[PDB]
RNA sequence: AAGUCCCGGCUAAGUGCCAACGAAAAGGCGUCUCCAGCCUUAGACAGCGGGAAGGUGGGCCCAGCAGCAGCCAUCCUCUAAG
RNA sequence: CAGCCUGGGGCCUCGUGAACGCCCUGAGCCGGUGCACAGUCCGGCAUCUCCCUACACCGAGAGAAGACCCCGUGGAGCUUCA
RNA sequence: UUUGCUACAUCGAUGUCGGCUCUUCCCACCCUGGAGGUGCAGCUGCCUCCAAGGGUAGGGCUGCCCGCCCGUUAAAGGGGAGCGUGAGCUGGGUUUAGACCGUCGCGAGACAGGUCGGACUCUAAGGGUAGGGAGUGCGGACCGCUUGAGGGGAAGGAACCCC
RNA sequence: GUAACCGCUGAAAGCAUCUAAGCGGGAACCCCUCCCCUAAAAGAGGCGGUCAGGCGCCGGGGCCUUCCCCUAGAAGAG
């Protein structure tokens, strides 16, 4: 199951994604920097900067610890609340990848959308994943 | 005043309650430093000063007209050890200082003893009266 | 109160080209051309009329009806930018020392205020054309609010006179607009 | 003022009368506003210019 | 009454453990700061200390045109081994991992002092020719290229030990092009020092600080030692509390490992670089260390480090100033360093 | 476990997502609504140009306050105008 | 405003060989709940296993049927105008 | 963050003042940074708003805390952590037993009045912290070089002088 | 990137207006640059090289203790 993340809302998709993982289920998420988030930029922010103790990130991905600032780390930290807090909670977990564009090995395959996460369902003023990771700290 | 832009700071020779002795006529022969001008520290050290610094004292030997009185004075000997930036280190035989009016000129009128050149150079008015200067 | 029906109508003069596609409206004429997004007018529709501009919306509320009658504003702005020039005066008042202005490709250099050994400089958007006559400065252009920033920058620069200062009266102020040209 | 109006009631273009100040907030308004811009207040008041020649 | 002063040491510096490697190697460098193809870098070795009198450069100084007293660190470095040209891009994932590895020694450059840390290639396993054209292939998408060296020490006598360090130093200059014919021709040679520093530069110094072993607080943190009766009175060498709270009890010093700590300098002078070892050596050899009889960098200032340690010298990542050649220098102490 | 349920409206602060559980007097035409009263095509409100006023700038007191410094009246060359 | 040096311990090894803590072994921490300051409960954020030295902040740490205070139609010694 | 009111918890014990040592937090801002007003000429003042990144020291007197005072300083802000911290120290204060004085009591004796003398136990199962070694996993046995998700930082702050 | 705020264009509300839409500036503050620990990051990364040869055996490569030491060191480790 792969998910294209273009143009959604990141909180309405990430209950469809649980639900899918809770069945049993691989699912990929391309394009992840281009989901978005409702409110206007400086409210967005503050909801993610008071969780900041300190500064710097040194990496290729792969962590997922206390403070998640690229746009791969942020919609994985956003699903992860969603799901059972049980051991299979950890095995769910594990089943899910974000990525940022389409990789080569998944250039010629369908994806799919919900449709009660469309941008078009919001009078406006939102912001995109990848413009909040450039402010958090994450170069994209 | 005058010479503090070089690398004015030496070995930190004198505190509080240090002992000097008066070298001028103005009166006084002995003293004790109450305060030091300009210094601001830290949790449990005591202000210290070297050659060329600003000190309050009491005088606590002398002239009746001057025992137990509160003056400015600068230091002009120290008696440990102290690096010119030539590389070369210079030492005195007592730590000393000369008393000042409030405006910089010097009370007395004579200087005895030799004076630090840093001391000439910061107190022009002080190297007037002062006849020999190491 | 929600008044029901509001329609409006922008008359396009002779030598003027308008074109509209995908809520863009841009403008040419002789002075120049002006392009502009019209892309956050949520609920007013744009019709481009052979001969004229047509802005209409319904049920409109306090805050709709102010949205609409300010796209009004911007496109005869953008009308009469292409047909006449825009021209802001600013005057360079001076008590002791002389102040000396020039410009050097997109900044204008701010020197000798009230004394000052710093220099003081002011970003200079796109399309706009600054000169120095004397006592004088003049900023060109078609689009206003180009114009209109850029001699506020200049304006904004020289204030720092204004810290710490009874104002005695020492800056760059602006004086005037709208010449023909 | 340092920072003058465009084309406005400005001032120091020959003139000095400035802008309103709010009692609350501390604010500048414009002359002829009815409260202030920041906090609604209402409470304004004018600056001072000078003491012209005497009585 | 709660008095205020400043905590004791840098909360910045922990963990203070041992260092993993005794020649560290930057993890950023500077930028190309506008120049054409050349090392950023270089190897050495600290020999011991000495004091010139040299008449200053620095035109804001206040001591400017004036013989002024200045100790300075000898640093020894012979000529470094050009070994490998390492290539970096931005893989899938988005990562910064090396492309390739392009090795050159088997036309000239057979050693087997290289052999003492590495059982390097077999005549077999010379295939090091497609290395090339994937390079050449994958250019216009590679964003760094490196240099691996290798130091020489068997040709320093009093530092007695022949196998040798392996380092990659970067190359910044002209285009990506440009900077692959230059490491190409660098490939199995020797780089002397003067091909990549040169007399009045800066530099910033990377190693490893002279071991000191378990210790306490009072050299470790230098905590202030409990005054009078306590000097007298069941411990004075030690903090009172620990803490106040079962929140993970913090932050607070402990007695451990001081010394041999990876650190950096910065701005660094480099003075003079001579080959006549005969105007540096002092009488009866320079203690504990031996003779100098290679090229050698006189630096002004401390360096850390022991002697005989690898020092990594770096292009200055934050200069002060930029100065200009020759701070002539006219008395050097040649004294012996005994009594 | 079971509604990304339906209709009419409001809020832009992350307010809020609180039966027992966490906010007063005061200020806001910020925006949304219902009652009053008073002016409107015999041209309202705002704005713009002019008339924008005269004996007289009357005056008492004053070198003079020539509305507005210490008390105060109150008359038409008038009509599409004071 | 601390530094260096010395004797005996500590540290590593061989031999001899105890005591106190002990519902349990299940004890990372932050905010709460609750007789109102939880290792174990709720919500989160964390957490690969073992060993050595060093430190004593927490376990409302260990040690003693609180000497203070009050009660009991409990005592004992002293006093006198009971 | 005071002092009271209540008597819910602890009486087969949660060591009770002050100081020292060390760590961290709040903001209702004393200084350092930004903006404005003034009955702001300049210098110096006074006031309002943002802001807790850094600082806030040395002494005389008293067991103190508070407070008064001395010489400086950019300023020498005010609070919390079981009035942070006695398995870290101290032992000046306080609350045993000895003794003197004043007042009170027939007396034995009392004071909340003054004064002299008066003990400070413990080898760290568990957690935490500071460091140093092995193992399994990634990944068949080894040698070498690296990246930079993440994590921490105050790594710098301030004053004086020149023009 | 913002705070307090200062400005531009601009209506609601013919005018005016820094704000409502739409823009520009703006702090010892926050994030990056810089310094220190970083592949037990479970998505547990990348790159160069060695593991001869003959018919399970012969033969062989590597690492450690022992040996001489110090840059290091409580034992280990380096």
């Amino acid at each position: 199951v792969i998910v294209d993340a273009t143009n959604q809302i990141l909180g309405r998709m990430s209950t469809h994604i649980a639900k899918l993982l809770k069945s049993g289920k691989k699912v990929y998420v391309v394009n992840a920097e281009k989901a978005i988030i409702s409110g206007p930029r400086s409210r967005v922010l503050e909801g993610y900067s008071l969780l900041f103790t300190v500064k710097t990130m040194q990496n290729p991905y792969r962590q997922g610890i206390r403070r998640p600032r690229n746009p791969i780390n942020i919609v994985k930290r956003t699903v992860r609340g969603m799901l059972p807090k049980n051991k299979l909670g950890k095995q769910i977990y594990r089943n899910l990848k974000a990525y940022i564009g389409i990789p080569k090995e998944l250039e010629g395959k369908s994806m799919i959308r919900f449709d009660d996460a469309d941008v078009s369902r919001l009078k406006g003023k939102y912001i995109t994943v990848a413009e909040l990771s450039r402010l958090l700290g994450g170069l994209k | 005043m005058n010479v503090l832009g070089s690398r004015k700071g030496f070995t930190p020779a004198l505190q509080h309650n240090s002992s000097v002795v008066v070298a001028d006529n103005s009166g006084a022969k002995e003293a004790v430093i109450i305060g030091i001008y300009g210094y601001r520290g830290v949790l449990r050290r005591v202000p210290f000063a070297n050659i060329a610094d600003l000190v309050m004292v009491s005088v606590r030997k002398g002239s009746p007209d001057v025992r137990k009185q509160k003056f400015k004075a600068v230091i002009v000997r120290q008696r440990m050890p102290f690096r010119r930036p030539d590389g070369t280190w210079i030492s005195f035989e007592d730590n000393a200082v000369v008393i000042i009016n409030p405006d910089g000129t010097p009370k007395g009128t004579e200087v005895r003893g030799p004076i630090a050149r840093e001391a000439a150079e910061r107190w022009p008015k002080i190297a007037s009266v002062a006849t020999m200067v190491i | 109160l929600k008044a029901a029906y509001i329609r409006e109508e922008i008359q396009i003069p002779d030598k003027v080209k308008v074109s509209l596609e995908n809520n863009v409206l841009k403008v040419k004429g002789p002075k120049g051309e002006v392009i502009k997004d019209f892309s956050y007018a949520k609920g007013i529709r744009i019709q481009l009329n052979e001969g004229k501009i047509i802005l209409e919306t319904t049920f409109a509320d306090r805050r709709k009806k102010a949205l609409l009658y300010s796209i009004i504003a911007h496109i005869k702005n953008m009308i009469t930018g292409t047909i006449n020039g825009y021209r802001y005066y600013l005057k360079v008042i001076s008590t002791h020392f002389p102040i000396s202005v020039k410009v050097s490709g997109d900044e204008v250099q701010v020197s000798n205020l009230i004394g000052e050994k710093n220099i003081r400089r002011a970003k200079i958007l796109p399309g706009v054309k600054v000169t120095v006559k004397g006592e004088d400065i003049v900023v060109e252009g078609s689009d206003i609010y180009n114009v209109a920033q850029t001699a506020a920058n200049i304006e904004s620069s020289t204030k720092i006179v204004g810290y710490d200062r009874r104002i005695f009266s020492d800056g760059i102020y602006i004086y005037k607009k709208e010449v023909i040209g | 003022m340092p920072l003058t109006d465009p084309v406005k009631l400005q001032i120091v273009q020959q003139r000095v009368f400035l802008k309103k100040i709010c009692r609350d907030c501390g604010a500048l308004n414009s002359i002829r506003a009815t409260k202030c811009r920041r906090c609604h207040s209402s409470n304004l008041r004018a600056k001072k210019k000078e003491l012209p020649a005497k009585k | 009454r709660k008095l205020s002063s400043p905590r004791r040491g840098s909360a910045g510096l922990r963990p203070r453990k041992r260092a993993d490697e005794i020649l560290p190697t930057p993890k950023n460098w500077p930028l190309v700061n506008l120049k054409e193809p050349k090392l950023l870098g270089f190897i050495g070795y600290k020999a011991g200390m000495t004091h010139v009198y040299m008449i200053d450069d620095k035109p804001t100084s206040p001591n400017y045109g004036k013989e002024v007293y200045t100790p300075v660190t000898i640093v020894e470095s012979p000529p470094i081994l050009g070994l490998a040209l390492r290539a970096y891009h931005i893989d899938s994932k988005g990562e910064l991992s090396v492309l390739v590895d392009y090795w050159a020694n088997f036309e000239e450059g057979s050693l087997k002092y290289l052999k003492r840390k590495i059982t390097s290639l077999k005549v077999d396993s010379s295939k090091m020719k497609e290395k090339l054209d994937l390079i050449q292939k994958n250019l216009n998408n590679i964003t760094y290229m490196r240099l691996l060296v290798s130091t020489q020490p068997w040709l320093v006598p009093s530092l007695g030990k022949k196998r040798p360090e392996i380092v990659e130093i970067q190359i910044g200059g002209g285009s990506i092009q440009d900077q692959l014919n230059y490491g190409l021709s660098l490939l199995g040679k020797q780089i002397p020092v003067r091909d990549v520093f040169r007399e009045g530069q800066l530099t910033d110094i990377i190693g490893v600080t002279k071991g000191k072993g378990f210790q306490g607080v009072i050299k470790r943190y230098s905590v202030v030692e409990f005054p009078r009766w306590h000097k007298h009175r069941k411990g004075s060498r030690k903090i009172g509390a620990r803490g106040p709270s079962i929140s993970t009890p913090s932050y607070v010093p402990q007695p451990g490992q001081l010394g041999f700590h990876r650190r950096t300098e910065y701005n660094k002078r480099i003075i003079k670089i001579g080959d006549n070892v005969n105007e540096i050596n002092p009488a009866g050899g320079i203690v504990n260390y031996g003779l100098v009889k290679n090229t050698y960098l006189v630096i002004e200032g401390s360096v850390l480090g022991s002697r005989k340690r690898p020092l990594f010298l770096r292009y200055p990542i934050r200069p002060s100033w930029s100065p200009e050649s020759a701070p002539k220098i006219t008395y050097v102490n040649l004294a012996s360093q005994q009594g």
